[PDB]
């Protein structure tokens, strides 16, 4: 399969610089341009630059022509873009992308899983995870609601899933709210049948990359 | 830069309905435009490329049409796996621009939301600060009002709602409210109510329960 | 001939754009090696440049701009030296190439090393692959400096490199039209290598790169091939004996011509004493020509006699045209080093400091001309002149100096009847120009082939007056003109004449023992006597 892995969802210090990888696999990686188009949380898309691997002929747009270092490596198959100074208008999720046939096209498909970056200065703090136990009062005819509770955690964002991916049928992860401290805190609660409560066990997994916290 | 302005900025519609998004460029473009589909959490994918051309694994009810100045993008039969904000995109020079986005939204009959409490952990009590967490499951619309009553008290203000996006597959929304807190002002009550006022329902849902009974 | 001399017009439009397709088939067919530059300009989209295809070399830039052509066959072109840039920066000039009309693919496949300059890739609509070569693997290790303007701005879609171009770097959509890296992956410190082992690394003396770790296996020369072997000098034409260091000549000394030894200096060249080919003598020499036809340059110990300087040389240098400004210059001169350029503003003089324009009667001052180093442009003469019979004794231009580096004979534009260069049997080198003369005859009957000295040599007209119109009227050559060549009316225009000629006019049989003074015979030549 054709597929583009991006890794460094993480936050950074307002001035500093980030080191953003996107692997590529599935296809010939020199032969097609990987361009890089970013966008902030509830925005529009916006395109930064491309690269051609093999050659490592670039093109920046007039806002990145200071910044936003674009790179490529044969051997390791990694597109790697690099911003120098952050800005508070500079968080958003930066993805990669290449043309499907053309390699010089500007039309953009086989995408890859992006990575957001956060630029704030105050500190990275691991989530807190409470467990929500149905009682009689949460006991229907026929079904009952449980969930994790995830709360005070700075950086997003957090990868919530249940028995490692393996109950996700009537699953409603929530997104994050901003609270008084200035830390995120969200819900995800999974709807089972009643009649299956004291037959299995429900685990919560939360996976928190900027702090590095697995706790089930 | 090429400014591209997309019509209306959010829809709604019912499901085998048509819908017919415009995008505007702010110069002339001879059919360079590329449309996308960007779902909650997801990274867009190609619909229409280059106008006309329709992308491959693509469904064909999604067409595309126009030349210069304004476009057209066309759902011949809207489905609930179509719910997402789209995007257009001119390909005519350095920078490639996108719009502001179309979210477009299904709709479907009215649903009834499944009103659930839940009690603040005791591993939360022993913190210093607690709070109460109300669910509101599978309801259309998303038009919904949630009141924190504590012993016959409203309680707004220390209270944040999160609505998460509409379902792919019932087209269903659900809402999750929190009552910020603290411990000391925590114990001096014992009745925690949620009162949920919504389109289906005749009267306000009232599931309350009492602290230190289990 | 391997050899060709490339063209100096840069970005400047053919004054006979319907000639100038046939100026470029005349000069580098069959051309291995360009001496100068390689300008393709202003080719419309039906052009055939099936000539190019032999093209190894160019010591100069390559300019292609302005062009509808699809496709430049330059499939063979091995090295761009560089020794002259355009713009003085570029060795490699692609421009404003379209109009579907436009070059789509540069398909440089043998492309591997440029000694110095940078490369100039703009405003081309239909050109791909462009962004997909790593220029820095061209450049030479002493020009790792290079610029690179390369513009990307295109109006269609471009297919990925053939599956076989590893690192998708390629010359086109082929699978031939794979880059070939010969420096990006040298191991050690070699500057150019077959491969990545250092067994594979070419001698320091190649340049565009190696079948082998000799010097004799190189796919070009650094500096100089001495027949089959690349080297940094030519061997020299002294030899020293380290006793007493008499000088003795070398019987394995070389000329250095171009980027190669030769043992004796081409056609039209000159020979100095330090063993090089030129066609400009350098500082206070002179030129001895000896009896068997070649040239030297020898250097002078007492301060050189005066030598008459054309247009371009010396004191004339950044002189445009002759005018009366200048004129009086070339005043008893039998030979001209340099050339003579007759523009419009020639014959319009200079108001502010009362001088009067230049007159056709001053043009009879180069009667006593008969031998042009440089080129003859003509694009004006005086309407009353009916010919250039002022050069009627004009024998040679030599052409080591060209009029847009092609062209060593220009007549464009003029009122001229016929030719009247009668004295004229040589042009040593260039192409020869002769278009848009209304009222020009006697083209034809001019032996062109006998005046060439080389086969990238060729007569270029057009809109001159119509040969169906000369031959209608009773203009065509006299009786006494042997094989129907002259260079004009009468029997004063005759290339080779019959029989008995007389002054300057040919006559039937001289008048031996007839009345007229019994004019004795000498070598055709009728003479008076007693
Ligand atoms: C450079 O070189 C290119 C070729 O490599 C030259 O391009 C060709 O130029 C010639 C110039 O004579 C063109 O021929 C003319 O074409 C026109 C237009 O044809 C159109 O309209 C026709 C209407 O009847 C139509 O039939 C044509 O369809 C063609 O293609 C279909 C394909 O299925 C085929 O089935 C048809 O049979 C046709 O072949 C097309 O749509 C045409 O009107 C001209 O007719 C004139 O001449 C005839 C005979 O002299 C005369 O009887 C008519 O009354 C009229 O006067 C003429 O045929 C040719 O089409 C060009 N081809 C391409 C691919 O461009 C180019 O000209 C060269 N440039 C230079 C500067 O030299
Ligand atoms: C150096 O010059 C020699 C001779 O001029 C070139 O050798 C010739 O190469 C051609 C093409 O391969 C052959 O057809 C000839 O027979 C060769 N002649 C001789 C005498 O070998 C040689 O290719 C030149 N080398 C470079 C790098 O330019
Ligand atoms: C690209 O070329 C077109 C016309 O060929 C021109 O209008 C446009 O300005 C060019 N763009 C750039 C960035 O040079």
């Amino acid at each position: 399969q054709v597929q583009l892995v991006q890794s460094g969802a993480e936050v950074k210090k307002p001035g500093a610089s980030v080191k953003l990888s996107c692997k590529a696999s599935g296809y010939t990686f020199t032969a097609y341009y990987i361009n890089w188009v970013r966008q902030a949380p509830g925005q529009g898309l916006e395109w930064i630059g491309r690269i051609y691997p093999g050659s490592g002929y670039t093109s920046y747009a007039q806002k990145f022509q200071g910044r936003a270092t674009l790179t490529a490596d044969e051997s390791t198959s990694t597109a790697y873009m690099e911003l120098s100074s952050l800005r508070s208008e500079d968080t958003a999720v930066y993805f990669c992308a290449r043309p499907p046939v053309y390699y010089d096209s500007a039309w953009f498909a086989y995408w890859g899983q992006g990575t957001l970056v956060t630029v704030s200065s105050a500190s990275t703090k691991g989530p807190s995870v409470f467990p929500l136990a149905p009682s009689s009062k949460s006991t229907s005819g026929g079904t009952a609601a449980l969930g994790c509770l995830v709360k005070d955690y700075f950086p997003e964002p957090v990868t919530v899933s249940w028995n490692s991916g393996a109950l996700t049928s009537g699953v409603h992860t929530f997104p994050a709210v901003l609270q008084s401290s200035g830390l995120y805190s969200l819900s995800s609660v999974v709807t089972v049948p009643s009649s299956s409560l004291g037959t299995q066990t429900y685990i919560c997994n939360v996976n928190h990359k900027p702090s590095n916290t697995k706790v089930d | 830069d090429i400014q591209m302005t997309q019509s209306p900025s959010s829809l709604s519609a019912s499901v085998g309905d048509r819908v017919t998004i415009t995008c505007r460029a702010s110069q002339s473009i001879s059919s360079y435009l590329n449309w996308y589909q960007q779902k909650p959490g997801k990274a867009p994918k190609l619909l229409i490329y280059a106008a006309s051309s329709l992308q491959s694994g693509v469904p064909s009810r999604f067409s595309g049409s126009g030349s210069g100045t304004d476009f057209t993008l066309t759902i011949s039969s809207l489905q609930p796996e179509d719910f997402a904000t789209y995007y257009c995109q001119q390909s005519y020079s350095t920078p490639p621009t996108f719009g502001q986005g179309t979210k477009v939204e299904i709709k479907r009959t009215v649903a009834a939301p499944s009103v659930f409490i839940f009690p603040p952990s005791d591993e939360q009590l022993k913190s210093g600060t607690a709070s109460v967490v109300c669910l509101l499951n599978n309801f259309y619309p998303r038009e919904a009002k949630v009141q924190w009553k504590v012993d016959n008290a409203l309680q707004s203000g220390n209270s944040q709602e999160s609505v998460t996006e509409q379902d792919s597959k019932d087209s269903t929304y659900s809402l999750s409210s929190t009552l910020t807190l603290s411990k000391a002002d925590y114990e001096k009550h014992k009745v925690y109510a949620c009162e949920v006022t919504h389109q289906g329902l005749s009267s306000p849902v009232t599931k309350s329960f009492n602290r230190g009974e289990c | 001939t391997q050899v060709c001399t490339g063209t100096d017009m840069k970005l400047r439009l053919p004054a006979s754009p319907e000639t100038h397709l046939d100026m470029l088939r005349h000069l580098y067919q069959g051309c291995q090696v360009v001496q100068g530059n390689l300008e393709l300009t202003y080719l419309p989209t039906n052009a055939s440049l099936s000539f190019l295809q032999d093209i190894q070399e160019v010591q100069g830039y390559v300019l292609i701009a302005h062009n509808q052509v699809r496709q430049v066959p330059l499939q063979r072109l091995r090295i761009v030296r560089g020794t002259q840039l355009f713009e003085d920066n570029y060795a490699l000039a692609v421009l404003d190439n379209g109009d579907p009309g436009g070059l789509r693919e540069l398909q440089l496949r043998s492309l591997t090393e440029i000694l110095k300059g940078g490369v100039l890739i703009q405003r081309n609509p239909q050109l791909c692959y462009q962004d997909t070569i790593l220029w820095k693997d061209i450049f030479h290790k002493n020009n790792q400096l290079a610029l690179t303007l390369i513009d990307t701005n295109r109006s269609r879609a471009c297919h990925p490199c053939s599956p076989m171009c590893k690192g998708s770097r390629c010359w086109g959509e082929s699978s031939e039209d794979c880059q070939s890296l010969t420096r990006t992956v040298c191991a050690g410190g070699c500057a150019r290598c077959k491969g990545p082992l250092p067994t594979d690394c070419c001698h320091e003396q190649c340049a565009a790169g190696c079948t082998g770790p000799k010097h004799s296996d190189c796919l070009a020369c650094l500096h100089f091939n001495h027949s089959g072997i690349c080297e940094l000098h030519c061997p020299a034409l002294v030899t020293y004996n380290t006793d007493t260091f008499e000088s003795m000549p070398n019987p394995e000394g070389r000329y250095t011509f171009g980027a190669s030894c030769v043992t004796a200096c081409p056609y039209n060249y000159l020979s100095t004493d330090v063993g090089s080919c030129t066609l400009v003598c350098p500082l206070h020499n002179q030129e001895v020509t000896a009896e068997d036809g070649t040239q030297r340059c020898e250097k002078c110990s007492k301060p050189c006699a005066r030598v008459c300087y054309g247009l371009g040389m010396e004191h004339l240098r950044e002189v445009r045209a002759v005018t009366s400004a200048n004129i009086q210059e070339f005043a008893g001169c039998k030979k001209i080093f340099g050339s003579l350029a007759f523009l419009p503003e020639s014959f319009d003089g200079d108001p502010a400091s009362n001088t009067a324009p230049l007159q056709p009667e001053q043009l009879q001052v180069f009667e006593t001309l008969e031998e042009i180093t440089g080129y003859l442009y003509i694009s004006a003469w005086p309407d009353s002149l009916p010919d250039l019979s002022v050069f009627q004794n004009l024998q040679v231009i030599r052409g080591r100096i060209l009029h847009n580096g092609a062209y060593s004979l220009t007549l464009q534009g003029l009122g001229i009847s016929w030719l009247g260069l009668r004295s004229l049997r040589e042009l040593g080198s260039g192409l020869a120009l002769i278009h848009h003369n209304t009222h020009l005859c006697f083209v034809h009957t001019v032996p062109w082939d006998q005046l060439f000295r080389n086969p990238h040599q060729a007569l270029l007209h057009t809109a001159n007056r119509p040969e169906d119109e000369c031959v209608g009227e009773g203009l065509a050559c006299h009786q006494l003109c042997a094989r129907g060549h002259c260079w004009g009316p009468g029997p004063t225009q005759c290339v080779n004449c019959s029989q008995f000629l007389r002054g300057q006019e040919c006559v039937e049989e001289c008048r031996v023992l007839q009345g007229l003074p019994r004019e004795y015979v000498n070598a055709r030549h009728c003479l008076p006597c007693h």
